[PDB]
DNA sequence: GGCCGCTCAATTGGTCGTAGACAGCTCTAGCACCGCTTAAACGCACGTACGCGCTGTCCCCCGCGTTTTAACCGCCAAGGGGATTACTCCCTAGTCTCCAGGCACGTGTCAGATATATACATCGA
DNA sequence: TCGATGTATATATCTGACACGTGCCTGGAGACTAGGGAGTAATCCCCTTGGCGGTTAAAACGCGGGGGACAGCGCGTACGTGCGTTTAAGCGGTGCTAGAGCTGTCTACGACCAATTGAGCGGCC
């Protein structure tokens, strides 16, 4: 027969395509799912994941750490204005808040 | 029973954006919640767009519109480019 | 004097 | 009651026992109608939010639409649509509920008014009744009264386009004198989408006391009307030395 | 009577994380009331989801769905 | 040696904002959930992570409320928060 | 010869009347043509040569007026809370910030 | 600059409907900015729905959907 | 006879059932789901209309207009909570003045 | 399509001596569609979280108790139960 | 004005398949309970920072007054664009077959938590 | 000018969470077809953009003056800070059995859909 590589490889993505395709068909979002919807969606999800991890890794360096912890994700999200507006009503477990004191409280 | 996740994929992306940086199980759990949440929002919006236009198929075009409606500012521009680029490489 | 309202906002008619 | 008999009044007026005759009218009359603004429907819209008094509260004598009446606070009288209906105490002008007053001949200022009974503070006295004129009719009557050489003037500025003239027709309020230290004041009350002016006490006014308010008189005449209020704060002339158009 | 179990220092520390420099002595009862109301709403929804699945135990997903519904969307519990 | 009133407050703000722990004790909160839940369904049971999640949400919600309450106290040209400040914040948020 | 003038309305008392008048009525508070031009002008920054229905512009007007009404209702509470009556820009900024914008 | 078209008394009138007794003189420029931003968000989404529908006209449903997404459902234009 | 008569309702059952299957809510729809949903929708409509009619009478009007729906929805503790994030066209607000603003 | 024809029937049953304008009818049309989508969307979530493929009366009841406030939910649930009872007999 | 038909969609009986309810069972997990540690919460004393009510002032926005301007009415016209019938041809769901990517469990190890003095930043007199 | 306590700091210790590893299911990939969704042409028509004249209301504008936004202050309560004492939250540990999660079988429920039928709109007489 013929070999079989994964659609993620064909698309040049690291996030899965087959899994995204199954969730759309088995999640009752529509009667039919196009053959470009999962590829495009997987790429967008992967890009969003890379965009947040980039900021998370930088936050880890600022705190002189090697692993990413919930606090780093919280710092990364709340310090970037575009992600902030996207996740402005999301609570992250064990994440805390940003160091922030109003200018009238200290002499 | 075997259970669904995104940990291995988030790890693979992490290894690309930062070759020498780890991630804890709590953070990975947050990432799984984030991937599922964005997926539910985009798919839900694409479903809403397909239903408003009396269509039955959700295609890359609907996802593109949902993504442009859901992501604020320049973040949408980069996302849209990444999606189009991925679809192009998938077609060739 | 309230019939004047019909000119500004008409009654729904089922037939 | 002296004004209720036209014959006795007219003869007493010739004898100087009473002021000259005018048509006694119970409310302001417009000589010419004006473009009905969208606000005319206020007869309907000014629904107060007062609690409809129960049979118990009303039997006890409680004051329907009292001092806390949301319309009263805005100087608007209730219409027939008010929640308290005929029990509503905020329909004074419409129900002609004026105070008890007497017309007196003063020693040196001419005719004046005095309170007949003790009047509590912030209590309504009388409506300024007369004929509503526009700028052209107002100037025409000014040109006539100037031709007739009238000493007294009865023009009251109702709104931007409306002056009430009590020279030929009106009521007893036209005899209230000017004081620089007054005991009563005017208020632009709203009644059925129509504007009215009424006199109100600023403090308790005992019986026999002369009634006076600040005219803020727009002196247009060439000559100057002398002020006779006697108070140390007397402006010397109604409207002072400053002559306006 | 467990609402008094949310101690004065606990409310103080939450306010401190929020950036509050000084707290008056009437804030504690109000905060207890607010927390009680918040928990009542979230728990009501979580319990309703629990009853539907024919289960006696409130899982973390049940609380997550209740928080998602009310527009909090807690991440970290699946 | 004593600190001027307010200095330790500012110091506490820094350590708690710098830290990532929970501020309410676990057992008191754990009983509170069980009591409030009893009115909706008698004889319930909870997973450990489930009670933790309610605590995460409760503390995040209160912190969120206090940050916004603080803006109201500051806006009123005050520093001390008062119950009316919380009431204003909840009324503007839409509760 | 002079025209006496009655006492002017105490300031703000007319404002209260306007509050009642507008709160009682249900009508558009913004001029329709100026609003329609505003909708078109900003829309040109997103897509050139667009076209609007009349019901669409009405909807945008209802939402925009309702949004400002909601904003002012919440901001008024802030001005009152600051022991003030006049509304200031800082009050609107506070209201938007607490609301979450 | 049609933003100047949202006249001084119109902004006053909206504040009156909101129950405001007295308005400062700096409220107008702030409200103009706020209104422009609000409309920009709603229009951007409505126009996006229109472009997706292959149309050129913005229907009332497009505005209702954009408003629904913003989280302010509007009744009457359905 | 129609299913609405069997349920003793006024709202349609066919249309509700049709929308559920056609609007992609699940793969299957049961038999009591549309009936129950129709009854709930009808009850909510009846509750709204009841308060609307009362608001019309207290304003001495005989036709329900958007303002009457607004008064009905906002003068109830729970309907306000259900429609707290909803705007009604030509609806207006509830007349109200804060107590520090009255003279 | 709209729900106007059905809204009339319900309106006369709570108030015989009343009418309704086209704008009010339009509002009611939006209200019915909104509550229908909220309940159906919530029922969809309930079915999906439980890995179910069928929305049943039970699903709707759970969604309704979640979406509506307390006292109102009690009345709504009572009407729903009564309707399904007459429908199944 | 009222009766016969159409277009649409609502309802029925049946076949058909497979989603779900019952019933059994396993073992994860929550629960109740004990005893000690040791950090936290509590009650009080103290004095300072602050919330507050009063006060005098300035300036700011109001109500009022008049003019300037373009927003509504309305009617009429051109045609851009939206809504809607047929054709077809492309894409997607579905059912089968096969195999390797991804998940659960299983060592081993190394980054952060613990432990301490060092040395520097910050706040009090 | 300079008391005194915390944080970041460097060093090593210590340990359980990470992360890399093997095993081997199950779900993704390739592949075929039949089917119908929607891409498209082709047409129609209806509201939309656009025109103008014309009215009169609202908006713009300019003013006096008095309300309130505001700064500054004196008072005194009340909250922060620090302590010594009290206690229960926390941990590690015990053992029980509720019930969560699962697999299996079979019953009935719903999709499908052909056929059966009326509702509501409409034209024809």
């Amino acid at each position: 027969r013929a070999k079989a590589k994964t659609r993620s490889s064909r698309a040049g993505l690291q996030f899965p395509v087959g899994r995204v395709h199954r969730l759309l068909r088995k999640g009752n979002y529509s009667e039919r799912v196009g053959a470009g919807a999962p590829v495009y969606l997987a790429a967008v999800l992967e890009y969003l994941t890379a965009e947040i991890l980039e900021l998370a890794g930088n936050a880890a360096r600022d705190n002189k750490k090697t692993r990413i912890i919930p606090r780093h994700l919280q710092l990364a999200i709340r310090n970037d204005e575009e992600l902030n507006k996207l996740l402005g009503r999301v609570t992250i477990a064990q994440g805390g808040v940003l160091p922030n004191i109003q200018a009238v409280l200290l002499p | 029973s075997r259970k669904e996740s995104y940990s291995v994929y988030v790890y693979k992306v992490l290894k690309q954006v930062h070759p020498d940086t780890g991630i804890s199980s709590k953070a990975m759990g947050i990432m799984n919640s984030f991937v599922n949440d964005i997926f539910e929002r985009i798919a839900g919006e694409a479903s809403r767009l397909a239903h408003y236009n009396k269509r039955s198929t959700i295609t890359s075009r609907e996802i593109q519109t949902a993504v442009r409606l859901l992501l604020p500012g320049e973040l949408a521009k980069h996302a849209v480019s990444e999606g189009t680029k991925a679809v192009t490489k998938y077609t060739s | 004097g309230d019939s004047e309202s019909e000119i500004e906002d008409e009654t729904f008619n089922p037939s | 009651d002296d004004f209720r008999d036209p014959q006795r009044w007219k003869e007493c007026a010739k004898q100087g026992k009473m002021p000259c005759y005018f048509d006694l009218i119970e409310e302001n009359v417009y000589l010419t109608e004006r473009k009905k603004n969208k606000s005319h429907r206020d007869i309907k819209r000014m629904q107060c939010e007062c609690t409809p008094l129960s049979k118990d509260e009303r039997a006890q004598g409680e004051i329907a639409c009292g001092e806390d009446c949301l319309n009263r606070l805005l100087m608007i009288e209730c219409s027939s649509r008010c929640p308290n209906g005929d029990y509503c105490s905020n329909r004074r002008f419409q129900r002609k509920q004026h105070a008890d007053v007497e017309v007196i001949l003063t020693e040196k200022k001419g005719w004046g008014l005095r309170a007949a009974k003790d009047l509590p503070s912030n209590t309504f006295v009388l409506e300024y009744c007369g004929e509503v004129l526009d700028h052209k009719e107002f100037k025409a009557r000014v040109k006539e009264y100037a031709r007739n050489k009238n000493i007294h003037y009865y023009f009251m500025a109702l709104k931007n386009d409306e002056i009430i003239d009590a020279t030929q027709k009106g009521n007893c309020s036209r005899f209230m004198n000017h004081s620089c230290e007054p005991n009563c004041e005017t208020q632009k009350w709203t009644v059925n989408g129509q504007l009215r002016v009424g006199f109100f006490t600023t403090k308790l006014v005992p019986s026999g006391s002369e009634l006076t308010f600040d005219y803020q008189f727009q002196r247009y005449g060439k000559e100057a009307q002398k002020c006779f209020c006697g108070s140390a704060n007397c402006r010397g002339y109604l409207g002072g030395e400053n002559r306006v158009s | 009577d467990n609402i008094q179990g949310i101690t004065k220092p606990a409310i103080r520390r939450l306010a401190r994380r929020g950036g509050v420099k000084r707290i008056s002595g009437l804030i504690y009862e109000e905060t207890r009331g607010v927390l009680k109301v918040f928990l009542e709403n979230v728990i009501r929804d979580a319990v309703t989801y629990t009853e539907h699945a024919k289960r006696k135990t409130v899982t973390a997903m049940d609380v997550v769905y209740a928080l998602k519904r009310q527009g909090r969307t807690l991440y970290g519990f699946g | 040696h004593r600190y001027r009133p307010g200095t330790v407050a500012l110091r506490e703000i820094r350590r708690y904002q710098k830290s990532t722990e929970l501020l309410i004790r676990k057992l008191p909160f754990q009983r509170l959930v069980r009591e409030i839940a009893q009115d909706f369904k008698t004889d319930l049971r909870f997973q450990s992570s489930a009670v933790m999640a309610l605590q995460e949400a409760s503390e995040a919600y209160l912190v969120g409320l206090f940050e916004d309450t603080n803006l109201a106290a500051i806006h009123a040209k005050r520093v001390t928060i008062m119950p009316k400040d919380i009431q204003l914040a909840r009324r503007i948020r839409g509760e």
